[PDB]
């Protein structure tokens, strides 16, 4: 098989439809698409993304255009891995333990268990904040750590990790904005990488 | 004559001696034109396939 972690992109260089992609075939015309700029979730890169859905329902995710990042290119997961929100395990609404079943609960009922268990624990609480989230969504997590708890035991390391990482990660990497960049990358001389499969 | 000014009476009486006009829809519906825009219809070949292709050019 084609077997290349970027083989979506043919499907968008093609200038025609003799290479198209299997997941989104016959699924709509360009008429039928809401369009709009994204941004993958998958990895670091931050590739813009163009993502098309119809029926509300999204239906592919094209390369965008943005020279500064990702050209015109993305993955195979960034491209089609999108389908994730929509395997039916997702949560439709609010959810509360009640008898060791997790039962659907309205959001005024579990606001008001939420904050009483918050509330019970106080201090004694930790939030593990996960990497699948916007810079807002994690600097809402890390404020209600600090004020919501009264705590910094703060974590969006859900993944192999150390004290060792959170110190280079203050010393070297926090706050440190656009430094190191796509463009750099390309004109550097000697790249070396360490514990990383680009 | 003054009798121009009265000529829509001739009008009125006239036509309640020649016959209505009215089309006698439902019971006897008025012929509509043959390239009416009425309701569209999806059609097959003769063998009974669908003849759309599902192009969503329509
Ligand atoms: S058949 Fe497809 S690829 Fe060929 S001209 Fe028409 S739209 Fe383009
Ligand atoms: S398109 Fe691929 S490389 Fe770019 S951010 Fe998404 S997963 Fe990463
Ligand atoms: S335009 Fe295409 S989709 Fe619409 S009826 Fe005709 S063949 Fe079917």
């Amino acid at each position: 098989p084609f077997q290349s972690y970027f083989s979506g992109n043919t499907v968008q260089i093609c200038p025609v439809g003799a290479l198209t992609g299997t997941a989104y075939r016959f699924r709509a015309r360009p008429f039928d698409l809401v369009s709009s700029p994204s941004v993958c979730e998958h990895c670091a890169s931050g590739c813009a993304q163009r993502t098309d859905h119809r029926r509300g329902k999204v239906l592919r995710r094209l390369a965008g255009d943005e020279p500064e990042v990702n050209e015109e290119w993305n993955c195979d997961k960034g491209r089609w891995a999108f389908t994730y929100a929509t395997v039916g395990d997702r949560i439709t609404t609010p959810m509360l333990r009640d008898g060791g079943v997790l039962r659907p609960a309205s959001w005024s009922e579990a606001l008001t268990v939420a904050a009483a268990g918050l509330l019970t624990a106080a201090g004694s609480t930790g939030v593990l904040v996960g990497g699948r989230c916007t810079v807002e969504d994690a600097y809402a997590y890390a404020k209600f750590a600090r004020m919501v708890l009264n705590t910094n035991d703060v974590d969006f390391r859900a993944r192999p990790h150390s004290a060792e990482e959170a110190e280079f990660l203050a010393a070297h990497v926090a706050g440190q904005t656009m430094g190191l960049r796509y463009a750099e990358l390309e004109n550097a001389p000697t790249v070396l990488l360490a514990g990383f499969e680009p | 004559k003054f009798l121009d000014a009265l000529a829509g009476f001739a009008v009125t009486l006239g036509s309640m001696f020649k016959k209505p006009i009215t089309e006698g829809y439902p019971e006897k519906p008025g012929p509509v034109a043959p390239r009416y825009h009425g309701r569209h219809q999806l059609n097959r070949y003769p063998d009974g396939l669908e003849k759309c292709i599902g192009c969503e050019l329509c």
